[PDB]
DNA sequence: ATCGAGAATCCCGGTGCCGAGGCCGCTCAATTGGTCGTAGACAGCTCTAGCACCGCTTAAACGCACGTACGCGCTGTCCCCCGCGTTTTAACCGCCAAGGGGATTACTCCCTAGTCTCCAGGCTCGAGCTCAATTGGTCGTAGACAGCTCTAGCACCGCTTAAACGCACGTACGCGCTGTCCCCCGCGTTTTAACCGCCAAGGGGATTACTCCCTAGTCTCCAGGCACGTGTCAGATATATACATCCGAT
DNA sequence: ATCGGATGTATATATCTGACACGTGCCTGGAGACTAGGGAGTAATCCCCTTGGCGGTTAAAACGCGGGGGACAGCGCGTACGTGCGTTTAAGCGGTGCTAGAGCTGTCTACGACCAATTGAGCTCGAGCCTGGAGACTAGGGAGTAATCCCCTTGGCGGTTAAAACGCGGGGGACAGCGCGTACGTGCGTTTAAGCGGTGCTAGAGCTGTCTACGACCAATTGAGCGGCCTCGGCACCGGGATTCTCGAT
């Protein structure tokens, strides 16, 4: 895994308590996310690389992601 | 809370995807879009821990909520 | 008198965008629905409007695709799509 | 009728019915085709209420499905509800890029 | 050859909303085939969250709960709000 | 030989529709082929429906489980 | 008084005690044992009356013959367990085809 | 020679006041009566038999009844019994 | 005397139990099997007889036969 | 007019397990008790309900193998019954 | 604590049939079981024979006839032979 | 001892004595206990005869439960006597259907 | 609690090998246990009321071999 | 490497089980099943051990006899192989359903 | 880039008129009111599992400069290639025309659910006797009750074979076609099962007599049962021989 | 197919021991005489009656058989399943050791069941009438079986609009080149990641108990759907106004 575990830990209890109030983890929902959300970035990357390269880059830039994300229904 | 995703952790994610050079902008707009997965994905997490009537998120509320995108 | 190229394609482009029929020629289309489905299974025959669907869903899937194709070709600051396009349209959709 | 108990105008026993005879689960409780016909009366009353907002605005007094596609498609909730799905006889919305301008 | 459709109910609504407005054949065929898929959605979420729960049950807590994974944001707090108020009056 | 159907001019309109303005003449061919693909796999699907159902007759709700089951949803031939 | 009148009994308590000492059971026989018995027999009686009747029933005819309590024994899968090895005379069998025969 | 012809026939004006049975029903029901007597009665006798006991009881008829009947015949049989006894000591 | 269980009255069984179609040479062997079936019985049966000193079979003593060979047959007794 | 192979077949299964008459002749019946009985004690006579029960048991006994032999022939996925048929349920009845 | 059992009539019919052979506890086991288990069935038989002919006395008949409807063919045969060897001995 | 008088090596007094608290009969003749200690001791005599064949065919010289199983499924007459009964230990006769072999 | 399961499936293939079965579908394990756990129950409940009508606490062998005997499957030795 | 065809090692098997004598279920796990059992009936129950053993006896007689049969069925349709129809029908002509 | 002219296309107004939108008659089926057996669903009480949370430690990980060369974006030319109009061509569309498996229909025969007499079939009243209450003891079976001691149960510790789990994979299950058998369906000939009825007598079923043979009670001594002490036969271990399987070839 | 050769099991095989038969010793309880008494199996004998048999009569199943049409036992082919490894935990088993509790045996004492007449009713059997099943019989519906018709599916044969495809020239694609500002690697100072213990506490999961709310089932029903019909919204036609990109002019 490659993002650290205390931080994102920190980030999901964040963005969780916006939602509900006074909610407890366990150990394996927060690896499970954290899984998800690598994945997930890594298929983004990926497909940001894929439209760098269509504009003859090599650099992916933030509307390589804005497209990839816009042709994936995001 | 979102200053916690640091720089060089993108970099290690978009070196797995066979990203070579990355633009200096590229990590903010990957937060952002970070973000707004997570969002979704616990929003679902939470909504069917909710069903059940517990007050701890569960693995398989989480395989659920991934499921069911 | 002759209009420059690029005006009368989106004088078309604003034709279509603007009406509902179908653009496909009906007859050929049927055609090709009958052939491809006796390559399954022979002596196939069709209602009129399942015909019809399949030509509504294809016409529906190349205007987005052609959007999306549109998109692509923009992304690299063309104008013009381009197989490369298409082909990375299917890629980011996961169709291929 | 159950659904003028609820003030409802769509059909809570036929709803009812196609949960049973859907096979969803062995047993339904009476208040879930209540709530489900509930929700699609809102949806509906949505699309029909932008639908005819779009018709009165092409000066039209009958909707037909090119006002369903811009209904659809400018209200962001409802495209994102079915940005995979197909309005027959649609269209698209009208744009152009700016790039593509002279 | 009896064929049922939503169509009546998609017209009560319509008069609701726009008492002059009328619906043609196509646009009707558009709504009901809504309707069904729809219904399909919210049913079979409602089914699953019941199986996930090891219920055998569907109430109106798995529609609500259907309704807030299936309709986003704003449509998701209205389309709630309908529901329990229908199921209030209907309880009583 | 049936692609040929859909003609130069046929795929130049759905492209104007799309918003394009101009065409590489190797386009057209490159659509027939995902055309094709797309064809054979939604009607496949929709055989084996009516081969599930034991009817000689392909229907539009065989076409619409199709493109359900693929994610590409047809609303009003239900 | 009669032994099945204070039991509240049809079936004849005395007989099936008298058929219990005879029957060379035991040395012995309880004074409970004949009752117990008498309406074990009685409540099987009356299902399988009851049982008989109604398909007799169901076929228009006012007496029970063989025919209904075949009906009645092979329809309840008990009875039908308690009688697996028993043949009832003019009783015939259930209707049953199975469905590999039918056209 | 003895039968239970006349209880079946009391037992089945009880149950249906108007219906009759048939000489042969009548004696299916005879041979229904003195099997079961004979299984129970014989099952009641192992019993008392693998206890060592010289006393056939209530008891040992309900166990023989216990383990001759299916369930829900078991159950009421065995109700039936316990009534009846209870009736009848009093 | 096994040649006068007839065909016919062969087919009318195997069609009570619920028999569509039958080969041909199900008959022979369906009269084998009836013949063992009766002659154990009947050993048993005159068996029986032959305890009480008597010369005629009765009913009761087939009942108990077909009875003890797990077979109890109700009404005759 | 004629019936299609089958649908008389099973017009008959209908009739006679709708029915309850015993099925086999009385006379070749009887025939067969005596010569049977002959062999193992001689100079026997018969009571006549004593040959209606041997007959009513040698056709509940047939039928019941019948029905067994049915289920056996369906379990190869034939609708015909043959003699391994009947031989299968005599041996799985402990015969 | 007395048990009674067949174990040493087993043992001496073994050693009839058998002078260098024994047998193992389970086996004796089984010897007792088989005998047992088989008097049950002749005595049995035997007082059904008694009851079903009006007669209020078990004798030899009543066994031979209880042998002769349990055991098969030859060994029925053989069983006999024995048993009325043994009675007539008996009776001289 | 009867049994001495009979010939015989099974215990007639000791039958007879079961007999007599078996409730079989009321009373019981002097010849039934002869004829059934008979009879049992025939028949322990045929299956410890076939045991023991048994028992030599694996050369051993103690008859153990298998020898026993042996004897009897191997006999017809033994085997219908004993169809529905079980010998522990006995295990089962080796047979393999035809059709199974390579 | 769920012990149906320590019928294990080499076990059920050893004892269908005894029986001269050389290949044995995935359903049958499952199949085979629902069968088993029905015999079983059928010969415990008659043991079990052997003991009670003794008003015995501890289930013997003699009452397994009594309740064998009564649904008609004799063991022999263990009495 | 070396490898025995589909069925060589099976019939291995067979030979190996049927020459011999010893019980082929898990004495403990058999015992946990029985107490389960008889406790669904009666809270509290003991078993003295050769009272697990009988039980244990008599499952396996039954279900090798059972397989023997079903094999039976399964040669009798020109398979190999005994599926859950053939116990069915096994037990039906038994008489056991 | 911006001023004017301008023409070709689009928009729009106004209009004949026609085809889906809208609304009623009749039905009838899906809907719903009222009832009941039921149990899944909810609710209530325990606990110890796993997590909220922290006090210290280190140390890879991360934040912050150095510079620095590199891809990203602008910019001039080329080209080649693709829209625009013209003219040409031909398949598309209308429709018109008929034909062919599909088709549900109706068009014919043979049963089955239902009717009309005629009884044999139990149903009812009186005589009867063998059998079911009664009671006062007897004696013995059996239900409390006291100890004991074995044995069923429960826990803990190796450990060792077994079981649970990937990974090929070829064997078999299953399926479709099929040439052929052979099994069923009517017909119509012919016994032969079934019926009426009459007679006889061998044996069954009951009746009374009676005589041998079963039981029970007492004392005995002696065979059988509880232990008991002790080999040697079956269980355990390397040895080894042969007896099946299984891969390259007759 | 049978033949070499190799593995790879099993099968027998000498070698060795401990635990299950085996012969031993001693006790008591149970089979044995035996005597006598009480009582059931045997034996004519008698009546009649049920079952052989006869024997004639008759009509309904059985037989033979020819025809035809539908399973049958292959035969081949697809692919998917169970099996047989090889590996790594789960726990079964034996080792030991406890530790009660319930079979178990023996004691005692009120009670309950078997009788022995002794009575009084429930029941079985014979006439005495009767009354609703069985059979003869009839219209309703099922049944196959064609077999005339709806819905498509090809084929003819034209207007006709739209495709083709050419020529053109107008203009992005795109190539190259160059200038820039910006990530990158790297090295060093720092900070919190991880994470080790280490605590204390809610609640997830579980175990008992009860009840509401639901299927589901029947009985009355009225809302919707289908068809029929009326009607104008829009829909293309046509003519007029505008507008909208296009070219001369700076």
């Amino acid at each position: 895994l490659l993002i650290r575990k205390l931080p994102f830990q920190r980030l999901v209890r964040e963005i969780a308590q916006d939602f509900k109030t006074d909610l407890r983890f366990q150990s394996s929902a927060v690896m499970a996310l954290q899984e998800a959300c690598e994945a997930y970035l890594v298929g983004l990357f990926e497909d940001t690389n894929l439209c760098a390269i269509h504009a003859k880059r090599v650099t992916i830039m933030p509307k390589d992601i804005q497209l990839a994300r816009r042709i994936r229904g995001e | 809370n979102i200053q916690g995703i640091t720089k060089p952790a993108i970099r290690r994610l978009a070196r797995r995807g066979g990203v070579k050079r990355i633009s200096g902008l590229i990590y903010e707009e990957t937060r952002g879009v970070l973000k707004v997965f997570l969002e979704n994905v616990i929003r679902d997490a939470v909504t069917y821990t909710e069903h059940a009537k517990r007050k701890t998120v569960t693995a398989m509320d989480v395989v659920y909520a991934l499921k069911r995108q | 008198h002759r209009y420059r190229p690029g005006t009368v394609a989106l004088r078309e482009i604003r034709r279509y965008q603007k009406s509902t029929e179908l653009l496909i020629r009906k007859l050929p289309f049927q055609r090709l629905v009958r052939e491809i489905a006796q390559d399954f299974k022979t002596d196939l025959r069709f209602q009129s409007s399942a015909v019809m669907a399949l030509q509504e869903a294809c016409e529906a899937y190349l205007v987005g695709l052609f959007e999306d194709t549109n998109l692509c070709a923009i992304h690299a600051k063309r104008v013009t799509i381009m197989p490369k396009d298409i082909q990375l349209a299917r890629r980011i959709r996961g169709e291929r | 009728t159950r659904s003028s108990r609820a003030g409802l105008q769509f059909p809570v026993g036929r709803v009812h019915r196609l949960l049973r005879k859907g096979n969803y689960s062995e047993r339904v409780g009476a208040g879930a085709p209540v709530y489900l016909a509930a929700v699609l009366e809102y949806l509906t009353a949505e699309i029909l209420e932008l639908a005819g907002n779009a018709a009165r605005d092409n000066k039209k007094t009958r909707i037909i499905p090119r006002h369903l596609q811009l209904a659809i498609r400018n209200d962001e909730e409802l495209n994102k509800l079915l940005g995979r799905v197909t309005i027959a006889q649609g269209g698209v919305l009208p744009n152009i890029q700016a790039v593509l301008l002279p | 050859s009896r064929k049922e459709s939503y169509s009546i109910y998609v017209y009560k609504v319509l008069k609701q909303v726009h008492p002059d407005t009328g619906i043609s054949s196509k646009a009707m065929g558009i709504m009901n085939s809504f309707v069904n898929d729809i219904f399909e959605r919210i049913a079979g979420e409602a089914s699953r969250l019941a199986h996930y729960n090891k219920r055998s049950t569907i109430t109106s807590r798995e529609i609500q709960t259907a309704v807030r994974l299936l309709l986003p944001g704003e449509l998701a707090k209205h389309a709630v709000s309908e529901g329990t108020k229908a199921v209030t009056k209907y309880t009583s």
